């Protein structure tokens, strides 16, 4: 409910300022995500996608509005295109895209349902 | 001061609030839970479960008529206490409960015990303890309350099930956490409604013991399996909740929102009992078209949905 200012350093300066807790993970504070989300810095930091970061804290510090409070995920499209750059590294020493990323639960441009965020 | 509004509180009854004064915040609660749920499985019946107050009053003398819809009310009430009392001592912060702390047997292969095990035990005999405080009476009405009053309690325990968190490298489910748990009183409200729905019908037998002439329950149907422990049983008949009840039954259905679309209770030939249904409509404000920006904000389109509201006569 109240929105909180990000403190976890790689999601700080990502376009939006302000998430809450918990997240969609069960996460109850947000030191507790990020000692998660900075497990990806060496996938981030090879730049395999550009996406990469924007879309982990979009699940992990999920954008807070004063102003809109219904869901507002990433759409599919912002996953899919940091799996697809990013996939590929982890499967040459054996591992699959994490289950806490798989993007088909996430929605489409034109949901009715609810919103998502991507850029055009 | 607490325990105060309780009506016919017996002195049994206030010693366990001075004793357990530290957790009755967490029994009054209890009951404020069980009778919301009530009013949620009850939303769009003939009695909708509103006339039932939510204090500790119901402690105390149970005099309410025997009705199907009373032993639900005190079964869900009873699990109301069971579950809040469990839940507040898992949050730590209290002297005198908290986590299920007993040793719980070698863990299934993937995961290891942890996290906070809720004490549903604990609140399960806070639960009884203070139902039981009571004047015990031979009384017909206090068989059937002490047998809803536990059926309510008993399911507290028997929805204990596994919760697990996942750790490791980017959540990954391999290094897992797992605590026995309660679910959300959702399930409790769920399954007592049903056991309302298949409740057993009684009738009252008596035979004397030293303190006089006591009364007990018999199935009135014995061809079917008896009531056990879990089921919820009744001997009184309902009344028509059609028309306000002279006999503070309860009040008619007149003016309870209606539904045109559905055929059941719900709907406005049963609803209303045969007698029509008003109608008026009415606006609200709301916001419809919104756009996401990339960012990232959100813009919003002010639009006025409009509805009708169908009330019984
Ligand atoms: C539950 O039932 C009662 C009455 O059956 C409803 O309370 C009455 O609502 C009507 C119309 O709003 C008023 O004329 C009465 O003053 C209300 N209060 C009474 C009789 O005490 C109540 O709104 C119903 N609630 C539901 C279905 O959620
Ligand atoms: C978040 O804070 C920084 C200042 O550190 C600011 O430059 C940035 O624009 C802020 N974001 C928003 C959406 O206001
Ligand atoms: C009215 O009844 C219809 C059919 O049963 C149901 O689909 C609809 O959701 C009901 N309206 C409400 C507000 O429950
Ligand atoms: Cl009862």
């Amino acid at each position: 409910l109240a929105c909180q200012e990000i403190t976890v350093p790689l999601c700080k300066g990502i376009g939006y300022n302000y998430t809450y807790m918990p997240n969609q993970f069960n996460h109850d504070t947000q030191d507790e995500a990020g000692l998660e989300v900075h497990q990806f810095w060496p996938l981030v930091e090879i730049q395999c996608s550009p996406d990469l970061k924007f879309f982990l804290c979009s699940m992990y510090t999920p954008i807070c509005l004063e102003d809109y409070k219904k869901p507002l995920p990433p759409c599919r499209s912002v996953c899919e295109r940091a799996k697809a750059g990013c996939a590929p590294l982890m499967r040459q020493y054996g591992f699959a895209w994490p289950d806490r990323m798989r993007c088909d639960r996430l929605p489409e441009q034109g949901n009715p349902d609810t919103l998502c965020m991507d850029y055009n | 001061l607490l325990c105060g509004s309780i009506p016919g509180l017996v002195p049994k009854q206030l010693r366990f609030c001075r004793n357990y004064i530290e957790i009755m915040p967490s029994v009054a609660e209890g009951v404020k839970l069980g009778i919301q749920e009530c009013q949620h499985q009850f939303r769009g019946r003939r009695w909708n479960c509103t006339t039932i107050d939510d204090s500790l009053a119901i402690f105390g003398p149970v005099l309410d008529k025997a009705t199907r819809e009373s032993a639900f009310v005190h079964a869900i009430a009873s699990a109301g206490v069971a579950f809040a009392v469990t839940r507040s001592c898992a949050e730590g912060t209290s002297t005198i409960c908290g986590c299920d702390s007993h040793h719980k047997g070698p863990p299934g292969e993937g995961w290891k015990w942890g996290g906070c095990s809720e004490d549903a035990d604990f609140g399960v005999l806070v639960s009884r303890e203070f139902a039981d405080a009571r004047e015990n009476r031979p009384d017909a009405r206090s068989a059937m309350n002490k047998h809803n009053n536990e059926a309510g309690r008993t399911t507290i325990l028997d929805h204990m099930h596994l919760k697990c968190k996942c750790h490791g490298l980017s959540g990954s489910c391999e290094v897992k956490t797992c605590w026995w748990a309660q679910p959300d009183f959702r399930a409790i409200g769920d399954f007592l409604k049903d056991k309302y729905d298949s409740a057993s019908e009684m009738v009252v037998e008596k035979h004397r013991e030293s303190r006089g002439w006591v009364e007990t329950l018999r199935a009135k149907y014995s061809l079917f399996k008896p009531p056990t422990e879990r089921d919820l049983v009744y001997y009184e008949n309902s009344p028509n909740f059609c028309e306000p009840n002279p006999e503070t039954g309860s009040f008619g259905t007149r003016d309870r929102t209606c539904n045109v679309t559905s055929h059941g209770i719900d709907g406005c030939d049963l609803l209303c009992c045969g007698r029509g249904h008003n109608t008026r409509t009415e606006k609200r404000k709301e916001k419809c078209h919104c756009i996401f920006h990339w960012c990232c904000y959100v813009s919003c389109q002010e639009c006025i949905r409009i509805y009708d509201v169908h009330t019984c006569k």
